[PDB]
RNA sequence: AAACUUUCAACAACGGAUCUCUUGGUUCUGGCAUCGAUGAAGAACGCAGCGAAAUGCGAUAAGUAAUGUGAAUUGCAGAAUUCCGUGAAUCAUCGAAUCUUUGAACGCACAUUGCGCCCGCCGGUAUUCCGGCGGGCAUGCCUGUUCGAGCGUCAU
RNA sequence: ACGAGAUUCCCACUGUCCCUAUCUACUAUCUAGCGAAACCACAGCCAAGGGAACGGGCUUGGCAAAAUCAGCGGGGAAAGA
RNA sequence: AUGGCCAGAAAGUGGUGUUGACGCAAUGUGAUUUCUGCCCAGUGCUCUGAAUGUCAAAGUGAAGAAAUUCAACCAAGCGCG
RNA sequence: CCCACCCAUACCCCGCCCUCAGGGUAGAAACGAUGCCCUGAGGAGUAGGCGGCCGUGGAGGUCAGUGACGAAGCCUAGGGCGUGAGCCCGGGUCGAACGGCCUCUAGUGCAGAUCUUGGUGGUAGUAGCAAAUACUUCAAUGAGAACUUGAAGGACCGAAGUG
RNA sequence: GACUAAUCGAACCAUCUAGUAGCUGGUUACCGCCGAAGUUUCCCUCAGGAUAGCAGUGUCGACCUUCAGUUUUAUGAGGUAAAGCGAAUGAACUUUAAAUAUGUAAGAAGCCCUUGUUACUUAACUGAACGUGGGCAUUCGAAUGUAUCGACACUAGUGGGCCAUUUUUGGUAAGCAGAACUGGCGAUGCGGGAUGAACCGAA
RNA sequence: CGGGACCGAGGACCGCGCUCUGCAAGGAUGCUGGCGUAAUGGUCACCAGCGACCCGUCUUGAAACACGGACCAAGGAGUCAAGGUUUUGCGCGAGUGUUUGGGUGUAAAACCCGCACGCGUAAUGAAAGUGAACGUAGGUGAGAGCUUCGGCGCAUCAUCGACCGAUCCUGAUGUAUUCGGAUGGAUUUGAGUAGGAGCGUUAAGCCUUGGACCCGAAAGAUGGUGAACUAUGCUUGGAUAGGGU
RNA sequence: CCUAGUAACGGCGAGUGAAGCGGCAACAGCUCAAAUUUGAAAGCUGGCUUCGGCCCGCGUUGUAAUUUGGAGAGGAUGCUUUGGGCGAGGCUCCUUCUGAGUUCCCUGGAACGGGACGCCACAGAGGGUGAGAGCCCCGUAUAGUUGGAAGCCAAGCCUGUGUAAAGCUCCUUCGACGAGUCGAGUAGUUUGGGAAUGCUGCUCAAAAUGGGAGGUAAAUUUCUUCUAAAGCUAAAUACCGGCCAGAGACCGAUAGCGCACAAGUAGAGUGAUCGAAAGAUGAAAAGCACUUUGAAAAGAGGGUUAAAUAGCACGUGAAAUUGUUGAAAGGGAAGCGCUUGUGACCAGACUUGCGCCCGGCGGAUCAUCCGGUGUUCUCACCGGUGCACUCCGCCGGGCUCAGGCCAG
């Protein structure tokens, strides 16, 4: 607003190469850490888990479906058995989820 | 970073007339729907997936159905956009997933199709009853025939017993290793000519 | 002391500020597609009982017809209107008309109200002369008709 | 030869002076009528001092009496400066 | 004169030109009288006289699988005389 | 060398204003707590920085707002409030609208720009109104006659003319 | 370089066009709270730049540690005055010691002791560096003062000006010209020097 | 022990005290007179004593010079947009943003809807690519607050460590015997990790680009209009006593 | 919208800058050339018509049917499809018509103002009428309701049926597909495509699973996508021109368009062009009869008006500047600050309040008790009770205290 300026109150004193047609979608894949990894999983069915009232069954987790491509290995992991199904992974983040005692299996 | 080193004030573009456009287009597609009535609005469209990488998780609605489409669901091809349903002649079918969930998509629309005769006095053996000419219709395709599963289920439970061993020697050296391959493929294949013609002229 | 100059006040001047107004601008939004050789846009010259302009109109000239409304117009003059009506009006609508000289402007020209040509009609004694009136006479191109030209190709 | 080209001198001639004087007409003047413009911070007497070499206003003195008319060209104004 | 000097964006375009060396065009000097300090050869003016020395594009040859590279030949002018 | 005296916005004491700092204020008889009470110190200012308030055109809410028994505007050697910008009232004039409070909004505040437009002074009843030889008498007309007319006189253009 | 409609070393008209200027002129109410600045250091200078410094608003941190254009003490520079040479020796002699200002240091965040290593050094486990553990709170180890803290953020002007005292370096016939500190002024009223940028008193 | 001047802030009590029926002790009362209105007070005009340059603007260090100002009324100059950055307020929060669009409407308002998308949630490397826990997310010294009084220790600072990507060196088990790159090192590097802080919006300050606070230049360019003045030329017209040689 | 100020281009850097994907608005598809109808040019312009047709021609150097790459042509095969004519009803555009006070009083020149009593409201938008009007007038809201024309949509219903055309399924075979064009070099220009862009000119100049593209030059071997050099087509999109309309936290006559007015007018310029100033009496002209003085303009009386302090110089009527009247000052400037004084002119303040003691009046909304009601649940109000030594007003006296200005 102009009643607010201080003008109002000053009236009266005065590198490396080059990639032709480049596109983004070759190289999107965005990656979650497994510290989030729990967080994909819907909250109700997910507090079953945590607290232990399944201990029969194996959540399997879809990365495409929820927008990433890789896994990345931040973090830690509790001694639950989750599939993941992955267009990529780190070394870590599988290390990580095998000693969680599941599998990381690679889609397209 | 401002691009305003041109004579700029000539085609600046404001926006005061969108809700007066957002009533015509209303009124427009008002119109339209009085005038096909009762015809739906608009046009049965097949379900495709989006090229690239990037885009190839999720489906959504293409330009029209393809010849083979038609051909498989009992359609003709010249009966086809005269009963509202969009026909494309450019897009193939290079798989059968696609290709049957378009042939059922098709057999749906044309189980719930209606047909009223040209002439009321004269039905035809194709054509609707009368009696059965009454129901409660549907007057948007794109909502009564959208994309229910766009995205795959990104949730599923099983059993730990039915657990995958997963590919022997880890997913990330399995990665790896198609990835060296993919650079390899050729250096191997160039010493196996090299191998066969040395083994041919020192046999 | 007065006059004069200056200061203050009241009233009167000069001038057009202020306040209030607003048949006007400015900006936005919605709707529509319709100029012209069947002669446009523009220009000129005229037209009212009494007008110079603006407005409207074109020698049928502040206008004609037709439809509707239904008693005016108004500055003066003068007439109304069988008011129980083919009907006032500077009224509205508008499908029928009129539409001067020009202008893309079209017989040739135009710094001229200059000069022609073709075909009809009428009047003056008029087969010959004179006058008036009416209809026409641009260019490029298309389709067709007709009249032609050329050892260009042939038949005979 | 010719030249509204530049220069020196001689004779004649004279108000250029020496040395100024006088006359006429039209103004200027006064009246009747009519009637601008330039310019204008405010104003107009001087002397000495007012460090920056400048005073019109300050300091200290001289002084200093209404309202005016014709002239004048020292300042101050005034040169499409 | 299939020329010179000009002009035009171009033109089946224009002028000089209804012209032809006692002419046309461009310069310099500037009536008449006087008048060419003496001799060259550095700059310049012009000689198709021999050279390929410089040597563009097009064209020619070689290498390679080709892109490409390397060679000669190389107009005028310049260079030499 | 000595005594007395003069006075600066300097120093001392007191009052009042503002700023800053330090305290108090709820089993609330309790307060524009964004208030009030108590105590101390300090006070120049260009460039520059910051805060609070005043004013103008318009908008939402509100004041059960003012008004032809007189709104707005204007004039006033008439008064009141504020440090101030300003606000309010009296009197005269006048004729149709306008204001207070909280928010919102801006084409929002002038002494200058050899500004911009309009209006008006001093100069000032002043400079001038002096080229082209020149006017005069009677009568008439008329409110009024140097510059209208008729007559009577005097002159000028001078035939490359004032034809 | 004349003329081409009062316009000519390139006419007039409209438009691009509100062309550009670093140069000139102007830039609109009040009160309150603070409040400045002229080689510090680097860059090739003029037709040059940044930058240090000095300021205001906000904040935040335990606004914690206290520090200080000052004196004293210890020790430097100035040994220079001075006293004596019945002390030695002879400003250059000394037992002792000037005035003016001036450098460094004056604690628990400190002082040592001990143990090792050393890639430092030393003839050297020797000094010292780095660690380790311990002793020192019995006074926290001069004076005076202390609404004086610290760290960010954002914003602004000025950053090779004038005058004066003192010190120092050069000079001129006489004038003077550089630096270093400090004070005043540009930004400032009051009292007195009759008067006034640089004087005195006092803000 | 006298003589004089100026001042009277506060507004029940409380306190320190004394000379103690009370008081000069945390700020003036008591008595009396005149008048009760222009008498006090105020405004305007004028005289008197003292005091007092004409305003901007510009310059440098400052004056002087210079430039503008006859007078009055009305306009009249740091605005708007886009994109940054810091700070203030607000909503939500590992998310956030309805308004391109759709639905709806009492119709440019308000209300409702969601896919995609933007920014954030991961960095580093020229790239291929790889990708953040040894530990109660570490040790030491501080540190508000709390404490069962033994300590626990927020934010933040210093310091030593740990992890991720880039660089260089070695090259393990294995093997398309030449692929793979484990492990151990060493330098810097990155606003990297190490118990997320962002997204939207409001207000203010500063840049950055636009005419960009307002008024101006000699200019440059594009397209048009003029030989009624004047210059030259062409066609067709007109005009110029009397003497001397 | 996003991609994205990104990929990319750029002296000495100032700067420039797309596209694919994704979401949405809107959606719509097709026509030729290249074939022999060859058992019949089946095609068409024009002229004359008795409206049955008949002629003059165009055209075989190709007018109809068929085919257009999604295919198609030929076969096989067995099923399906079709032409006309009414049409209820609906929509669009002009047309007739729509609710309620001029009730009473006051001010006023005039109520449309103030007060009272009503009424209408799917209408309290706007305007006019002698001052702010829902009900005075035009309109405004809503359903409809009169009359008329031209179109479009459309539920249904009558009839002909297969000479002909058309669709579906399969297939040995066939399956024509655009040339100075594509492409290459070079030049200019352009682009983010200054290695990957497009356009044009000159030169060269194609091919038949061929050709183009696949953003780094080239060769070889593959792969993926379309099918150029012929053509048509609504919608979503733009809109400082035109026409009709509705609005605004815009401007309010130096503003807003140059123009609210006989404005692109008057006026200037040879011309191209340039280009203003200027709105408001009053509700109604009721715009001053008549008398008188003047040559006249006008003046003075006297009317008109609510007002002439509104007189076609016209609403309001500032300032600069001027005239008169009144007051004052003035020995080569005025103006301003502090403080008196004089003259002129003023605003306040004050006029008495409160509390007692007597006397005289007028009344019982004194205290207690009972009931009802409300509340803060113990405080109140209301109705009966007071019977005048108790409460409340009024008037005469007296006393105390507080009251204005200047002073001792």
């Amino acid at each position: 607003p102009t009643r607010f300026s201080k003008t109002r109150k000053h009236r009266g004193h005065v590198v490396g190469m080059r990639h032709f047609h480049l596109l983004r979608n070759h190289y999107w894949r965005p990656s979650i850490n497994i510290d989030k990894l729990w967080s994909l999983v819907p909250s109700d069915v997910r507090e079953q888990y945590l607290s232990g009232q399944k201990k029969d069954t194996a959540p399997v987790i879809d990365l495409l479906s929820h927008g990433y491509a890789k896994l990345l290995g931040k973090g830690r992991l509790p001694e639950i058995p989750v599939v993941v199904r992955a267009r990529y992974v780190s070394a870590e983040a599988e290390r990580k989820v095998k000693e969680a005692g599941g599998v990381v299996e690679l889609v397209a | 970073n401002n691009h305003f080193r041109k004579h700029w004030q000539r085609r600046v573009r404001c926006h005061f007339d969108q809700p007066g456009k957002k009533v015509t287009r209303r009124l427009a597609r008002r119109a339209k729907a009085a005038a096909l009535a009762p015809r739906p609005v608009d046009k049965l469209r097949p379900i495709v997936r989006c090229p690239t990488v990037k885009y190839n998780r999720r489906t959504r609605l293409g330009r029209g159905f393809t010849l083979e489409e038609l051909k498989a669901a009992g359609i003709p091809r010249l009966l086809a956009p005269t009963i509202g349903i969009a026909v494309d002649h450019r897009r193939k079918n290079l798989s059968e997933e696609s290709l049957a969930a378009n042939v059922q998509r098709l057999k749906d629309y044309k189980a719930r199709l209606i047909l009223f005769p040209r002439k009321s006095n004269k039905p035809k053996k194709a054509d609707t009853p009368k009696d059965q000419q009454t129901a409660e219709t549907t007057t948007s395709l794109r909502t009564s025939f959208g994309v229910e599963q766009p995205l795959a289920p990104g949730f599923t439970e099983i059993s730990k017993s039915e657990i995958p061993a997963g590919i022997e020697g880890g997913a990330y050296r399995a990665l790896r290793k198609a990835r060296s391959d993919a650079r390899l493929v050729g250096v191997r294949e160039k010493r196996a000519k090299e191998k066969a013609e040395a083994e041919a002229n020192k046999k």
